[PDB]
């Protein structure tokens, strides 16, 4: 009865995916129906072997307190906690498996220093010298500088300079300046044991501070150190959907997360080795495609073409024509063991931290990472030869699309508008001048998954449509980006096609699209980079700025981590999926409302996109006024 | 002091002393006196180019301020602040008529005043061919007569028009310039409403050499922005009715330099403190190569 | 219905429970009716807020796949795993603060070094000279080096001396090697995120790798530092259970686990100015009194008087003689603040790690240990104040108790049968001799909790009783240690009473009861210490030697990650209560089989105590044989 | 060899030759035939002391096989050990007063045989005030017929009585030592099985000088642990046999010192290579304290 998705191609092999009679995530989640209450509501613990345990939503009736004593309360704020710890531990284990290929940096080595102008500019930030030394000396001792972030146990860590010092002292006086990532990882999981922490503003204070060390430090390094090794993103063009699988190619598709597998694919697929070998099997040539980050690493980076984001990795499968379904770690359906059963597609596991069973597991060999991604290529250009071509079905739709828009390429194109005589170059000026002038009303970030709970697609476009039709620039990372991308929003055409009046115009003196993918979900430091960039231009704190973060089909812990630290460091978030907090009455009034008198901000929850565009522009005026623009 | 604010502001105040004018008007002429411009083919050029109409009696002058009054939308949206700005252009064509209603001769030298549509196709010609590389609108108030005449004497060496209203029509003689059409400097008036006669230069130059019809509005915007090649300077304080006519400036496609600080919109609205290279600012600003 | 207990003095105090009308664990238990047979079984995961899901445990019938397409041996096992995570994320917290307090240690301080033995043999270790240097510049570098296993991110960690080098390369092959602490708990974290890993072995492997930072490393440096500092356990005489509490002087129960707030009450209770001022209130004295892990601490080293074990904690106040309760982190029932109210007791909660709402905080400042201590102690001898003395009902119960037996004093006690011309001193020969002669049959560790689902402490004694009468030696920690304090196992008349003729002569010869009490939980890795020299000095590996460790009445997350590094040690481990994971048929069969395979040991789950003990005389009769003993 | 196994082996091994040699007894001279040890009120001092019943004939010889028999209970436990160890001297009592049974005179010096009662009440009245600080019951082979005598010259020396039993009477012989009751130094038999001569000695001091009455096993071991300071030297290769009755010294309470490798058991049976420091080992081991003798001091 409710439709599945927006996207045609989504639809049209979802018809195929029933015909071939194959399982998708659409059809797991109907198997599944009614959903239990008590754990949608959070009031559901199992920290031991006392419970399971289920206390009531509903306040004064039912079973009020847990086994140990423990409250409807304290056990949602718990089980928020290890959600946050979760998300953080996962982006930890990819900012870490980054700074360690940094390290290994050589100049007889697979891996090299690309961008060594922001390597420069890096180590000053880790008080690292640079003058007259060799950069690969520079690149380790930075490397082993980030890596102590990870478990320091004495001393402070290292945040990045456009973090304001407003908002530094304000997590210093509420107690929740960060400390070492691993370190508040286990913080949280050891305080959500059975028998510690029974209070909800402590819990959640805990989760913010374990937060902190995701967006400002994991994210941030795993960004950061990304750009050095592989290039700083720029502006680029290249096509998404589903129709950029090419019948008559070799349709290897690029899964995950870590880029560094990804990376080493992308140049292992110029290799005159598999180039003649893609011909010599009957293909036209190797058609790389990528899905959700590790797709938008290599896609901001080398323009590889984007297959789909989240839930439509099944149906690449079901077009028939994805010869190697490379994954790495992270957000890969273990359902896709079993679908590609009913397919020649060979589905490639290589991390060793995500084996998937009945997969063909390939270790990615990280001390020889290019001779090890042309073996695993090899393997996906000679399953090409057991490619039946009458059952291909590669629906006729694909859409152009812009990215690559890091806050250097940002800051680059605002240097097109800059009087040569007036103002400074290489700045964040421009932007923070057309949102004091009034010009822009704000800026809002879309992120977040998809989630069978919504229209998958849907909530995006419409969030994004709305927030862009109230000149409200939008900026976009992981799937959210890639269902703009679809959608073809990330077009220099879409200003006068979907944006206001002062957006549209915006676009053209700066020539950009009025939806700005700012990469990956580990690039959301991005967006706290530019964000914290233009809070100290203007001399202000972050939670002082016109600025929002919408989810409006999150699922991932990731998310959560995300969200959270997002909100503690000063920037509105709205969910569009109803997080598992419901059975606790204080939890909901510290996260929509006391959060404010913290760090000054709060999360929102709206399920409809059209009100929370509403609910973001009236939170942004507000702000506006406030602040006296 | 929100810029879209102080824009609605000012238009307001536009608008106000327009009703004002407008009321003297009725009074002591009644509502059937004539109401032209010497030697223009067009009537009132900006409503003319905004309505296709033209304005021959006061009773129509009265009934034009419904003009000002839809222009003046108070949202804070782009569109309704262009729209706001060109709502002072237009009140401050309904004060200019006024003025040459209520007296047969408004202007006295060295004020021009009004701008004849002969000297529109005699200036026009070296416009289209680059003679002149464009048009300079500086208004206001220099903080030394030194730096005015210092700045409009550049403006002159380099060949193009230049054209004063405020105060810096006494800064200018007092700096030993002179003045003419053949000298390339043209003061309009002393009031602040008096910019509307190098608006209208703009607008009879897309009627004339545009061969545009009265009343496509978003076509007579387009070749003021492309062709004509106008910039303002505002130099002193700035009230909130000259912020207003800066919008409509703007929105006719012209940057606007000034030396006051205020809420920057790059290529359109810019602060430029050092006189010494105003001129360079305001020639890129434009894209004005010599 | 079933008994609650077969203590005395807790059936005694349940009913003046019931009298007084307040509730219990055991009236939650009850009103939590029938729990869920999905969690109980493992087949839940709540990893995402896509479900949450729930499998039929049952293969081949109902719902067989989550909605990303987790099977049900992917859900338990990724359960499992968080289990482990957690738990090692408690002891690695608990070690983490101690070393921390080593590291502040100073001659004219609080916290000093009285085990100097103990801390240059650490030292070498560690890899730190000592030879010359100042007693406290040793402390300082031992607590960086012992902190750095933690959180570095590069070389190797540093592991105690008995731990055996097969072991070591039965890991390395395996591929379990352990890493920094806190390094893998995220990495736990990270592969039980959705869409990461989905294979039963490797989880589980993860989930192996994981236990050993905790017995090898947070557990074992949390221990070896609290001997440096506070002085290495030797046999003590004390008194346990409930009939401690003495109804004229001022009753302090120290609950909980972090021993430094616990010793420096110790200390403050001697301070001349809060002696007087006991007795100016109406008391005759200050009567400490231990519970759970902190009251083992301080009464292995200084003797203090055990209170009880974890499900007692509530009988405690129920006395209505308890005048201040303080607690930090760990297994503190939230009920107690909830408790407390119904009586005077002043309900104080000290640790940031574990607030408690509506508790006391009185923050226990470590910079000033002494005087925090002092100022807390001060409020808990002001509430004596408010005693009613009609409603106290303490029962006259108390058994005598010998502990403080740690591997230093079981060494030292092993020498007064060694033959002064033969055998070398100092050293765990005499233990292996009578293990290889075959007069003890084995060595059993009977550690855990307590848990509704068992009759608190039935199970516990039972094990031990059928242990010793078999002529096997049991050593004990945690509330299983106390279990047989309050029961009188503890002392050496237990020889003649309980133990078969083997061990009976043993102790007569050492001068040793038959069940040594080894301390708390983080102790238990004085029990690896312990097996490691035997392994050793015979030239064997762990897997080989007829010993065997049992969880009667288990419970907290910290019993998972303690029973997975003993199998993982390659020790036999048997689990009275059982974990979520009947749900999973690969989980079963990797955890109660395959393992054996893979590190020597396996798990065994039987509730029935007499069924136990059974297969632990046949189990370690086949390692005897298998090893020619 | 598991080490409950070793000492199950040699008492198995006991009893077939218990059965062996009272199988002897019953063809040559038939089920009524008088079995006793020469000037002893005790009958058979050690199946007396366990059972309180007294042997007369051949056929009661014959019939108190099933006190072996029942004492071999095959578990491995310490109990059962002992147990099983007590099986072997009982055994060993069987076989030895076959040997008397089947020949008039089946022993010849230098083997002194069994001893007689009167000699231990002579020995019983300086053992009590320590006047012989100890008894050594050495057995086997030395590797050296001058460590053979070294050694018990020495614990001759200390003033304490010692036993030889086994190949090292021959190598005692070869090494000059002198024998005797008033030497302290008495040669048994050269059958393992005479070792059970020794045993006797400490039963029948419970019985004569401890006043325990027959049949009451327990306490005559108490006795037998407290009282009398008793220790046995293995030398050379160990039988299953010979490893059987050393059980059933630690049974008695006697520390078992040996040089062969065995799983050691602390302060009942002990290894040391070192025959030079053998002496203290056993010293030690069973607490024996030497008696100085120092000249008296008067102030008046
Ligand atoms: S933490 Fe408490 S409420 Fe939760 S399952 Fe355990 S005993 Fe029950
Ligand atoms: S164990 Fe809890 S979350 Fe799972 S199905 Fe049962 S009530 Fe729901
Ligand atoms: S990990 Fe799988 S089973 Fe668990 S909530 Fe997510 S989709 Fe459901
Ligand atoms: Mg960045
Ligand atoms: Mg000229
Ligand atoms: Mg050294
Ligand atoms: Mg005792």
């Amino acid at each position: 009865e409710k439709a599945k998705s927006i996207d045609q191609a989504t639809l049209q092999l979802l018809d195929k995916a029933k015909q071939d009679g194959v399982e998708t995530v659409w059809d797991r989640k109907a198997d599944m129906k009614v959903q239990c209450g008590f754990g949608s509501a959070g009031v559901c613990c199992r920290n031991c072997s006392m419970g399971p345990c289920r206390v009531s939503p509903v306040p004064g009736k039912g079973v009020e307190r847990g086994i140990c004593g423990a409250t409807a309360d304290v056990i949602v704020s718990r089980n928020f906690a290890r959600m946050v710890a979760a998300g953080t531990a996962a982006h930890s284990d990819h900012g870490r498996s980054i700074a360690l290929s940094l390290y290994h940096t050589s100049k007889d080595g697979d891996i090299k220093v690309k961008d060594e102008n922001k390597l420069k500019e890096v180590a000053k930030s880790f008080n690292v010298e640079t003058e007259g030394r060799d950069i690969y000396d520079i690149a380790h001792d930075v490397a082993k500088e980030g890596l102590s972030n990870y478990g320091k146990q004495l001393g402070e860590v290292t945040l990045p300079p456009s973090l304001p010092e407003k908002r530094k002292e304000l997590w210093r006086k509420l107690g929740v300046y960060p400390r070492a990532v691993d370190r508040e990882i286990a913080a949280v999981m050891h305080s959500t044991h059975i028998g510690c922490n029974a209070d909800a503003e402590a819990m959640i204070k805990m989760s913010m501070r374990c937060s902190l060390t995701d967006g400002w430090m994991g994210s941030f390094m795993g960004t950061e150190f990304s750009d050095i090794m592989f290039g700083t993103p720029h502006s680029i063009d290249t096509e998404a959907n589903l129709g950029v699988l090419e019948k008559n190619s070799v349709n290897v598709v690029l899964h995950g997360h870590e880029p560094l597998l990804s990376e080493m694919v992308v140049e292992a697929a110029s290799d005159p080795e598999l180039v003649e070998l893609a011909k010599s099997v009957g293909a036209d040539g190797i058609n790389l495609c990528g899905m959700c980050c590790t797709g938008n690493e290599v896609s901001m980076r080398h323009g590889i073409k984007i297959a789909g984001n989240f839930m439509q990795q099944e149906l690449a499968v079901v077009t028939g024509a994805v010869d190697g379904l490379i994954v790495d770690v992270q957000c890969i359906m273990p359902a896709l063991a079993k679908l590609s059963k009913s397919y020649h597609t060979k589905f490639i596991t290589t991390s060793p931290k995500a084996h998937i069973t009945d997969s063909i597991y390939m270790e990615f060999d990280e001390e020889n990472p290019l001779d090890s991604a042309k073996k695993i290529l090899k393997e996906a250009i000679l399953n090409f030869k057991n490619r039946d071509q009458s059952k291909v079905m590669i629906p006729e739709l694909k859409c152009k699309a812009i990215l690559g828009y890091s806050v250097e390429e940002i800051i680059n194109k605002l240097d097109k508008v800059v009087n040569t005589q007036i103002g400074p170059m290489q700045t964040v000026k421009p932007l923070a001048d057309v949102l004091v002038s009034g010009v822009l009303r704000g800026a809002a970030a879309v992120v977040g998954c998809n989630n069978p709970k919504v229209v998958q697609d849907s909530a995006h476009i419409e969030t994004i449509k709305g927030l862009i039709k109230n000149d409200v620039i939008v900026v976009v990372t992981g799937c959210a980006a890639q269902a703009a991308a679809k959608y073809g929003l990330l077009q220099k055409e879409a200003a006068e096609k979907y944006a206001g009046p002062g957006l549209a115009t915006v676009c053209k003196l700066v020539d950009i699209p009025p939806v700005l993918h700012m990469g990956s979900c580990v690039d959301i430091s991005r967006i706290l980079d530019l964000v914290g960039r233009v809070a100290n231009l203007l001399g202000v704190d972050m939670s002082d700025l016109p600025v929002a973060g919408v989810a409006p089909e999150w699922m991932s812990e990731k998310a959560v981590a995300i969200g959270t630290y997002v909100v503690t460091s000063g920037i509105d978030t709205w969910l569009g999926v109803a997080p598992p907090v419901t059975g606790g009455p204080e939890v909901v009034d510290i996260l929509t409302n006391k959060m404010e008198d913290w760090v000054g901000a709060k999360f929102f929850i709206e399920t409809d996109p059209h009100k929370a565009v509403e609910q973001i522009v009236n939170r942004m005026n507000e702000k506006r006024k406030k602040l006296g623009i | 002091m929100n810029l879209f604010q102080t824009v609605f502001t000012g238009s307001k105040q536009a608008l106000a002393a327009a009703e004002g004018i407008v009321k003297q008007a009725v009074d002591e002429k009644g509502r059937d006196y004539k109401v032209a411009f010497p030697d223009t083919a067009y009537s009132l050029p900006v409503i003319f180019a905004a309505t296709g109409k033209k304005i021959t009696n006061v009773g129509e002058l009265e009934g034009a301020l419904d003009i000002v009054r839809s222009l003046i939308v108070e949202e804070e949206m782009l569109d309704k602040l262009l729209n706001s700005g060109l709502a002072t252009a237009v009140a401050a064509e309904i004060i200019e008529a006024a003025k040459y209603v209520l007296s047969d001769a408004p202007y006295a030298e060295p004020c021009v005043g009004f701008i004849s549509d002969p000297i529109i196709r005699s200036l026009g010609v070296p416009l289209v061919t680059g003679d002149i590389p464009g048009v300079a609108v500086i208004l206001g108030e220099c903080p030394d007569s030194e730096t005015a005449a210092k700045i409009i004497k550049d403006y002159q060496s380099k060949g193009l028009l230049t054209c004063l209203v405020g105060k810096v029509i006494d800064q200018a003689i007092e700096g030993k310039v002179k003045m003419g059409l053949d000298l390339r400097v043209i003061p309009l008036g002393y009031d602040v409403t008096s910019v509307i006669h190098v608006v209208t230069i703009a607008i009879r130059a897309a009627l004339i050499f545009g061969g545009i019809k009265g009343g496509q509005l978003n076509d007579i915007l387009k070749y003021t922005a492309e062709r004509v090649p106008a910039f303002v300077n505002a130099f002193g304080p700035l009230s909130e009715l000259v912020v207003s006519a800066g919008a409509g400036a703007i929105a006719l496609g012209f940057p606007v330099l000034t030396d006051q600080v205020v809420p920057e919109v790059p290529t359109l609205l810019l602060t430029q403190k050092d006189y010494d290279k105003m001129v360079k600012t305001s020639l890129e600003a434009r894209n004005i190569k010599i």
